């Protein structure tokens, strides 16, 4: 089916918070009390590229976004037709810009009365591939809108072992997701500069389990890690939102070690340089976006790592090599990394077959 | 931080034409470039503004016909063309980059040191 | 053009006291609320820096000193503290339309002893 | 198989198309499967190849499915077949580029000859279809040669070049 | 309701009857949380009504007021050259949905027809009684 589902926040409404107050505004508790079933010897082929969930959940935090976080100038172009100088002018928007707190909630997906939601329980999922192990369910657990890019900020983890997803490898065209099965703490703290610290002993670990797991597909090649490419800054470096400050963050000392069997990293504390911004590129369309000025200071941070997003190179001159680039930035990608289980159904009981009786006329 | 820099003092002869050069090295792309002027006694005046992500041309009424500009975003290099030289032409020139979209002009975060240029037949 | 006039044409001030330089314009530019007005710095044997821009938000590495106010075809920046660095030739500029147009700049002398 | 010519200095449009008017994925392949450009979501990404600080890309005409590619300082040995990935298709385009000049550059005098320079890419018959303003309409294919360089043939004769029916008008520097 | 999924079509048809007899033999909260008890009784009513609708609508067929009914519509061979025992204890419902989903469509033109011819010939012996 292809019905509308409605949200659902354990919200507090009595907090200045922007999430919050759309939660209070349009949400409903929680069920008091969960029920869920668990069928027997079935077989359905789940697809998660080709979900429909996904389009309204993105419809729906970019509604969230109109209530927390208004621009100063909302700077967007706008054009007129003309088969072809097709018209085409910049068009200007501004309003009030009240300094207000942001931090992200927890929020539930349910489904209207008549439809139900399969979810599945196998260990590895395989990606899109068939599960057996399926349950029925009304009701998502819980889920953080956050927003990032190049990397995933807090999230739930995996069951037992970190796993690599793709639509379809050897075409170095769509973007590779990696889930791990155990966060690595982040710390981020600061006029325009701050520094973001992550703990080595965990991430050098990290890099070795998931390159482990990465050689299977290419066993003779050499993997080796590198830089952006360039592009926008929004995707070059780093990006994310805390405080109501956008922090930008070079991440070039962590993907210049070129990785074998063995290690060739080094041999406390990784410092990570950061400044804040004023005119940001915006992920909802085209077109720069104005806030306020800084707060007066002191702004920590701290989070969780669990997921991560990697491209690839190919082509017919790479020479016994593999360079895996960090990439991102299509938040859809960054959402389907949490929806990939569920799937909204619907029952139908009519049914046709040829029996041996026959009517009585 | 994107950084500016221009070539040296130049000596020149009225009624020639001679090409300043102004280097940029974050590359500059889809950006928009000024060019400034400074004479004694006269403030500031913007000459000239282009735009390299497809040479967009803009002019100010005063220069028309005097002052010629170009790019080559290969070398990341704006340049400054102008003939009919005369010792008003006397003068310092500036570079100023920003960002694209039409009228900017907020976030000019930095400008070049600037070149001498002195029209004379001495 | 949009024909800019500044005030004081000579400014003396002593070490530490208040400073304020005013800006005024010949036909308005409040374009959605936004005040398109950029205050220019330049010192001798070197070239001008952006100081203040748009009279309302601040720039980056720039002390807090400096502040800005006012409205329609009247402005001012504000500096405090002033120190011994500040003489200069301060000037202001309008990002309303093209063609764009200097004002007369004014000078800052440190006033000691 | 859509063909075009380049100039060595100017700019070249390349547009895929499409019909949902959605801003869907795409990107700009080589022959030698090296990614060039791409939209991912709303930001640019370039590819990284030899070709990453010229190229570009018009960002209003995303919402209109038209989605150029745009290369500044064009060079010859830029010629090469591309291909678009908007859904699913594989519209593809072809481009050439030779460069024709004069080798002198300013030496020139009355009753000697005046040779042309072409570097054309390797591998490919370009014919020149040279013009001049005192009607002297020299044909030939790639190399081209005059004998006769004097005052009444001044103006930078506007010596054309096409190939597969599909010509790109070039001028000849003359000084005397 | 009538079964759960993945078991054989025989093995749900003989587990029905012994299903009926046994239902017939009778052997914190947030005051917000109110709005979930509408949530339940909504979709409790919306299934009782939709049964009553499909019961009351089945009878265009002359099958109405009942769960198994029977037609006079010969059954061809070209539909799924398959015998009894193989199709009513393997082929789960869904696999066996699937198979003949092409032919859907024709199959109600004609038990219509068929229903429509059996009640005129009623009508016509009524005439005579």
């Amino acid at each position: 089916a292809t019905t509308t589902l409605f949200c659902a926040s354990d919200a507090k409404a009595y907090d200045t918070e922007v999430h919050n107050v759309w939660a209070t505004h349009a949400c409903v508790p929680t069920d008091p009390n969960p029920q869920e079933i668990v069928l027997g010897n079935v077989t359905e082929n789940f697809n998660m590229w080709k979900n429909n969930m996904v389009e309204q959940m993105h419809e729906d935090i970019i509604s969230l976004w109109d209530q927390s976080l208004k621009p100063c100038v909302k700077l967007t172009p706008l054009c007129v037709t003309l088969n072809c100088l097709i018209n085409c002018n910049t068009s200007v928007i501004t309003q009030a810009c009240p300094k207000v707190s942001f931090e992200p909630i927890p929020i539930h997906y349910c489904a209207p009365a008549g439809f139900a939601i399969l979810k599945c329980n196998s260990k590895t999922f395989n990606g899109s591939g068939p599960c057996t192990n399926v349950s029925t369910v009304q009701c998502t657990h819980g889920i953080r809108p956050v927003v990032s890019t190049q990397l995933l900020l807090n999230g739930s983890l995996a069951e037992e072992e970190i796993v690599i997803r793709s639509e379809n490898i050897t075409d170095n065209a769509k973007t590779i997701i990696v889930q791990l099965n155990e966060a690595v703490e982040i710390n981020c703290t600061r006029i325009r500069q701050a520094h973001c610290n992550i703990s080595k002993a965990r991430w050098n670990e990290t890099l070795g389990q998931i390159v482990a797991k990465l050689e299977e597909q290419f066993p003779n090649k050499t993997i080796i890690f590198n830089h952006s490419s360039g592009g926008d800054p929004e995707i070059v470096t780093h990006s994310f939102n805390c405080g109501g400050e956008f922090f930008y963050c070079n991440t070039t000392p962590l993907f210049n070690s070129t990785w074998n069997n063995t290690r060739t990293d080094d041999y406390q504390n990784i410092t990570l340089q950061c400044r804040i911004k004023q005119i940001i590129n915006m992920w909802q369309g085209v077109g720069k976006a104005m806030y306020a000025p800084p707060i007066r200071g002191q702004i920590r941070c701290s989070s969780n790592i669990t997921g991560l997003l990697l491209t690839r190179d190919g082509g017919r001159d790479q020479n016994g090599t593999e360079t895996f680039r960090p990439g991102g930035g299509n938040m859809r990608d960054n959402w389907r990394s949490e929806l990939y289980k569920y799937k909204v159904v619907k029952i139908e009981p009519l049914g046709i077959a040829p029996t041996a009786c026959k009517r009585r006329v | 931080q994107v950084q500016l820099k221009q070539s040296g003092t130049e000596l020149v002869r009225p009624g020639t034409s001679v090409k300043m050069s102004c280097k940029a090295a974050y590359t500059f792309t889809d950006y928009w470039i000024g060019w400034v002027k400074q004479r004694p006694g006269h403030g500031l005046e913007w000459i000239g503004d282009f735009y390299p992500g497809g040479d967009y041309t803009l002019y100010s009424e005063n220069f028309m016909g005097k002052a010629s500009l170009t790019a080559d975003t290969s070398s990341n290099t704006a340049y400054m063309q102008l003939s009919s030289l005369t010792s008003e032409d006397s003068a310092i020139y500036y570079c100023a980059r920003g960002h694209y979209y039409g009228y900017s002009y907020a976030w000019f975060a930095y400008w070049g040191q600037g070149t001498l240029v002195t029209v004379s037949s001495a | 053009d949009i024909v800019l006039t500044q005030s004081p044409a000579s400014l003396a001030v002593s070490l530490g006291q208040r400073a304020t330089i005013s800006c005024k314009a010949s036909q308005s530019v409040d374009y959605d609320g936004d005040s398109y007005m950029n205050w220019y710095q330049q010192k001798p044997g070197q070239p001008p820096k952006l100081l203040i821009y748009a009279a309302s938000n601040l720039e980056s590495g720039i002390p807090a000193r400096f502040s800005g106010s006012g409205s329609g075809t009247d402005f001012t920046l504000n500096i405090h503290p002033v120190g011994e660095e500040d003489a200069a030739t301060y000037y202001c500029q309008q990002s309303h339309e093209d063609p764009w147009t200097f004002g007369g700049g004014t000078m800052l002398e440190i006033k000691r002893t | 198989k859509k063909v075009v010519l380049g100039k060595k200095g100017d700019t070249v449009e390349l547009t895929c198309t499409a019909s949902q008017k959605k801003s869907i994925q795409f990107h700009w392949k080589n022959s030698n499967q090296i990614k060039i450009l791409g939209n991912q979501g709303s930001f640019l990404t370039k590819g990284p190849s030899k070709l990453n600080d010229r190229a570009d890309s018009r960002r209003s005409l995303w919402d209109q499915g038209n989605f150029p590619l745009i290369i500044k300082n064009l060079k010859i040995e830029d010629s090469d077949t591309y291909i678009c990935e908007v859904e699913d298709q594989k519209e593809e385009v072809q481009l050439l580029v030779f460069g024709l000049t004069a080798n002198s550059d300013t030496h020139l005098l009355q009753g000697q000859s005046l040779t042309l320079t072409l570097e054309s890419p390797p591998g490919s018959s370009p014919s020149v279809q040279c013009r001049s303003p005192r009607g002297k309409n020299i044909q030939g294919g790639k190399t081209l040669s005059v004998s006769q360089l004097e005052l009444q043939d001044s103006g930078t004769w506007t010596c054309t070049v096409l190939q597969n029916q599909k010509k790109v008008e070039f001028k000849i520097d003359i000084v005397v | 309701f009538l079964g759960a999924a993945g078991s054989t079509m025989g093995a749900a048809s003989m587990a029905l009857t012994v299903q009926a007899r046994l239902l017939l033999s009778g052997i914190q909260h947030m005051l917000q949380l109110t709005v979930w008890g509408i949530k339940q009784l909504q979709a409790r009513v919306l299934a009782v009504e939709r049964y009553l609708r499909d019961q009351q609508l089945l009878g265009i067929w002359g099958c109405s007021g009942k769960i198994i009914c029977c037609t006079n519509v010969p059954w061809n061979d070209s539909w799924s050259n398959k015998t009894i025992n193989e199709i009513w204890d393997n082929m789960t419902w869904m696999q066996w949905e699937k198979e003949i989903d092409n032919y859907t469509q024709h199959i109600y033109t004609l038990l219509e027809v068929s229903q429509i011819q059996q009640e005129k010939n009623e009508q016509e012996l009524l005439e005579l009684d």
